[PDB]
């Protein structure tokens, strides 16, 4: 009954995330007034990579999972390539969204007078072609393969290179932006309870830092722990150390994360309202 | 005072407000019916109207 | 003498009261409870007109039934083409806080005012083409928040200084001044033939004015909280209002009492505007839970809902021939539904 | 048909003139933060606004860092139940001006001060909206602590037992009485602010005097702050 277990729950598994991006992508054209915000642009394209990763790349390493081996012939090199190009971009988008709410919150009247759509386009466009040019151009050409089922292992150059490029500068900048942000939250947080001291004196705090670092925790940690294993291991590998088991266990890891997405950057008052009208419409 | 001024005022209005002449209330509710059964014909949002000679479609 | 004077007023509002009592043989529900209901109404947004950038606060028809000008807190007074959707006209304000605006019945002219407590009117047909200030109306001590041209050289304002006026445009005087109100003027509403107007103010009462004599002669009580929203019966001989306490009220003229009522259980937001249809038949009023509701006039049942604008609904308005109804509202969206 | 193709081509031009006009406004009006303005005629409300700009609503446009702002006087002919309220339920912030030295002019002004900020605090409309509060002309106050026989004890009962906060930053030329009695205002005002505060707005009290060149910094920086803990609301992060 194993077979039947891991075949419901990757059919689970794929349905979640394209059941939720796709809910995500659609209380979008519904409602005109998250169109006019430049957040939502960057929002819908982490949706939009989401679902590419729902549709070209989850599936068909699911079957060759449940069937043991990959009936798909030559399409090994299009499937790897798509998987990079997939995953890149999302945590692409997850880095342009970080660094737009800190411009947002740290300078609030230049990021109003600088922050166009013409600008956000011009991100999201270097975003996909990042994640285009780190895929489809080394894979056609055999780089990532080493020079002397699809269950083989990227090479010695390509798999730091990749990695460097798609995950660690990625991860290094949120950081970067998170932290900055916990500082300015903290100190309104400290100016505002210095307020409600003075008047709780004159008429005769814990609770707003943890809510802090309950909601920059969940993203940062979300985040790591679905992505960090599987760069490790895809460096590690191939100096090679494990199966071709738990390898495939964290890859799948670092494929949920695309689950997860919208219920932690589009899950506010206005997409919550708008996941309700289109549920039943009451 | 200004104050006896503006009563006396107010029950100068009054007193003209008593005097004028009221019909029933059954008279003016069926003029009001009347009037609505002799241009309903002419409503174009109680009666729909067709695309032919709608300006708006 | 203050006393002799309360209870003078007091035993003359008992001898109103009585006479009104007196006069009241049937309810207009029984008299209109064998009419055959309207049954279902189902209008549809057929225009959409986009252009403003800020809350819509008012707009009006032009009496060719084509043509409506619509205000926005952003100091723009737009002239629509409804038939096309195209954009006529674009006038920007020297104040920013309008809050009421008019078409002329020739169509000419256009009137605007609002915190500024300025009436202005603005020439639409001049010999450079470009639209340009008339003439502005200063006199009033409160906000503009109603206008309404008799013709030409005549308008009717409203204002929140407790106090209507009427004015020569051509040399810019209050001709006359209407006063008895308590509280802020919300609303007015001129008859068919343009000899008397309704206007409501909020301390939740009603007056029927004389353009001519300058008296009021008429004052109508029922409401429990502010009254913004007026509205003459086709014929000339009721009239509906609307205020905070979410329900409408039709008042006879010659009754000189409230007939019906227009209120429903689950309704609790106050009527922003008010309407009637070509026939008198339907009664369209705007509410701040962001839709429109169709009252039966006769019956006193909703007969419809226009619902689709995003935010509270503002203004509200009915062509002379009865083909379409405009919307505004404070999401910045003007939309037109017909049967 | 040609007469129908022409009058169309006519009104699709002047409609395309006409719009590429409102873009541009569309442009300015993004930028631009506007402000109410509310005080009484014996607070300095006068002088601040001459200062800024160096019938009916007054207006005054003025510009710090390529930041436009839009202030909005409302003190023409007015009276207690302001309808006109809701017509500022989406500007930045709200100026209040009080005179903080008419506690004993008279039932005090002070007082009417009071009742007045506690009545827009509370005002249904304005659940969103953030006040700067300006308690003006400390000079006068000063002089009256100072020199003088009107005690504030006497008009304010609760002033024999009010002790200076530990968060207070006196000017180094000022007497310990002046920086009590500033402060005990300060916190009369604080004590309605939060009192019934709902999280989506907050109060920004400051010491001012009528002629002052920091009242236009203060503003810009109040407005900065509001945005930025908006910002910070918006993200669940405050
Ligand atoms: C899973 C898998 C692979 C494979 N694909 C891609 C891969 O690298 C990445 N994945 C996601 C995001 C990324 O960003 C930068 C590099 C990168 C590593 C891999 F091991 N290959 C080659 C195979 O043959 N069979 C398989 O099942």
């Amino acid at each position: 009954s194993v077979r039947i277990l891991t075949a419901c729950f990757l059919s689970l598994l794929i349905l979640s995330t394209l059941l939720g991006n796709t809910l995500v992508c659609a209380a979008v054209i519904r409602f005109r007034h998250l169109r006019s915000k430049v957040t939502n642009f960057f929002v819908i394209s982490l949706a939009v990579s989401d679902l590419l990763v729902a549709v070209l790349v989850m599936p068909w390493k699911a079957v060759a999972e449940i069937a043991g081996f990959w009936p798909f012939g030559s399409f090994c090199n299009i499937w790897v390539a798509f998987d990079i190009m997939c995953s890149t971009a999302s945590i692409l988008n997850l880095c342009v969204i970080s660094v737009d709410r800190y411009w947002a919150i740290s300078s609030p009247f230049r990021y109003e007078r600088k922050m166009t759509p013409k600008a956000a386009f011009i991100l999201i466009s270097v975003a996909w072609t990042l994640s285009v040019l780190i895929s489809f151009i080394p894979v056609q050409l055999s780089w990532h393969k080493a020079k002397p089922n699809c269950d083989s292992s990227l090479s010695r150059t390509y798999a730091i290179s990749s990695s460097v490029i798609s995950f660690y500068i990625p991860v290094a900048i949120m950081i970067v932006t998170y932290t900055r942000i916990y500082r300015i939250a903290q100190k309104q947080i400290r100016r505002i309870a210095a307020l409600e001291r003075a008047a709780v004196h004159a008429k005769n705090s814990f609770k707003r830092e943890t809510k802090v670092l309950k909601t920059l925790s969940v993203i940062m940690g979300v985040f790591v722990c679905c992505w960090l294993p599987f760069f490790i291991l895809n460096c590690i590998l191939p100096f090679c150390c494990i199966d071709s088991n738990t390898f495939d266990v964290f890859v799948w890891f670092g494929w949920a994360n695309s689950s997860l997405n919208p219920i932690i950057y589009a899950f506010n008052a206005d997409f919550r309202k708008a996941f309700s009208t289109l549920l039943g419409c009451y | 005072t200004a104050s006896i001024a503006q009563a006396r005022k107010l029950v100068e209005q009054l007193k003209m407000e008593a005097n004028i002449d009221r019909i029933k209330v059954s008279k003016a509710a069926a003029d009001l019916m009347a009037y609505c059964e002799a241009h309903a014909k002419e409503d174009p949002l109680l009666t729909p109207v067709p695309a032919s000679e709608n300006p708006f479609r | 003498e203050l006393d002799q004077l309360r209870q003078e007023a007091e035993q003359l509002k008992n001898q109103i009261r009585d006479a009104r009592k007196a006069c009241a043989d049937a309810t207009l529900s029984q008299i209109t409870n064998n009419i055959d209901p309207v049954g279902r109404i189902q209008m549809r947004t057929r225009r959409t007109l986009r252009g403003h950038l800020a809350k819509i606060y008012a707009m009006h028809w032009g009496t060719d039934s084509r043509l409506l000008v619509s205000a926005s807190q952003d100091g723009k007074l737009i002239i629509w083409d409804s038939y096309t959707t195209n954009k006529v006209h674009a006038i920007p304000l020297r104040s920013s806080w309008v809050m009421t605006c008019a078409y002329a019945p020739s169509g000419n002219y256009v009137a605007c005012g609002g915190l500024d407590n300025i009436c202005s009117i603005y020439n639409l047909k001049t010999r450079e083409g470009n639209v340009r200030v008339s003439r502005e109306l200063a006199g009033h001590t409160g906000y503009l928040s109603c206008c309404r041209f008799l013709d030409d050289n005549q308008i009717v304002t409203s204002s929140g200084d407790t106090t209507c006026a009427l004015w020569d445009i051509e040399t810019g005087q209050q001709t006359t001044t209407f006063t008895g109100h308590t509280g802020d003027v919300m609303s007015l509403s001129l008859a068919p033939d343009t000899r008397l107007f309704v206007s409501g103010a909020c301390d939740a009462s009603a007056k029927l004015w004389d353009v001519r004599e300058g008296m009021c002669r008429q004052t109508f009580t029922g409401h429990e909280s502010d009254i913004n929203a007026i509205c003459f019966f086709p014929n000339g001989n009721a009239f509906a209002t609307g205020s905070d306490d979410a329900t409408c009220r039709l008042f006879d003229l010659r009754a000189d009492q409230e007939l019906m009522t227009y209120s429903h259980d689950n309704i609790i937001c106050g009527i922003t505007s008010v309407s009637f249809s070509k026939s008198g038949r339907l009664l369209l009023a705007g509410y701040d839970d962001f839709n429109c509701n169709v009252w039966d006039a006769l019956k006193a049942d909703r007969a419809g809902v226009l619902a689709g604008h995003d935010n509270r609904v503002s203004c509200l308005g009915v062509t002379d021939d009865g083909m379409a109804v405009a919307t505004g509202s404070w999401d910045s969206f003007l939309k037109i539904w017909n049967g | 048909t040609e007469d129908q193709r022409n009058e169309e081509k006519a009104q699709r031009e002047a409609n395309k003139k006409i719009e590429k006009q409102l873009q541009k406004d569309k442009q300015v009006y993004r930028a631009t933060h506007r402000l109410l303005l509310l005080g009484a005629g014996e607070s300095g409300k006068s002088t601040i606004v001459k200062q800024m700009r160096i019938s009916g609503i007054f207006e005054t446009k003025f510009q710090v860092d390529k930041v436009n702002f839009h202030m909005f006087d409302v003190g023409a002919q007015r009276d207690e139940r302001r309808k006109w309220i809701q017509c500022f339920n989406d500007v930045t912030a709200i100026i209040f001006v009080v005179a903080s030295s008419s506690y004993n002019m008279v039932t005090n002004r002070l007082q009417e001060a009071l009742n007045l900020f506690k009545s827009i605090w509370n005002n249904r409309w304005l659940r969103t909206i953030s006040v700067i509060l300006f308690l003006n002309k400390q000079d006068l106050l000063a002089e009256k602590v100072l020199a003088g026989k009107s005690k504030i004890e006497d008009y304010f009962p609760e002033f024999a037992r009010y002790t200076t906060p530990e968060d207070a930053t006196p000017e180094p030329g000022e007497d310990p009485r002046v920086t009590r009695a500033k402060y005990f205002i300060r916190d009369e005002f604080l004590r309605i602010s939060t009192a019934s505060g709902d999280g989506r707005h907050y109060c920004y009290p400051h010491f001012t005097c009528s002629v002052d060149t920091e009242n236009i910094r203060r503003v810009f920086n109040d407005c900065r702050d509001i945005i930025q803990r908006m910002h910070l609301r918006q993200y669940e992060l405050l």
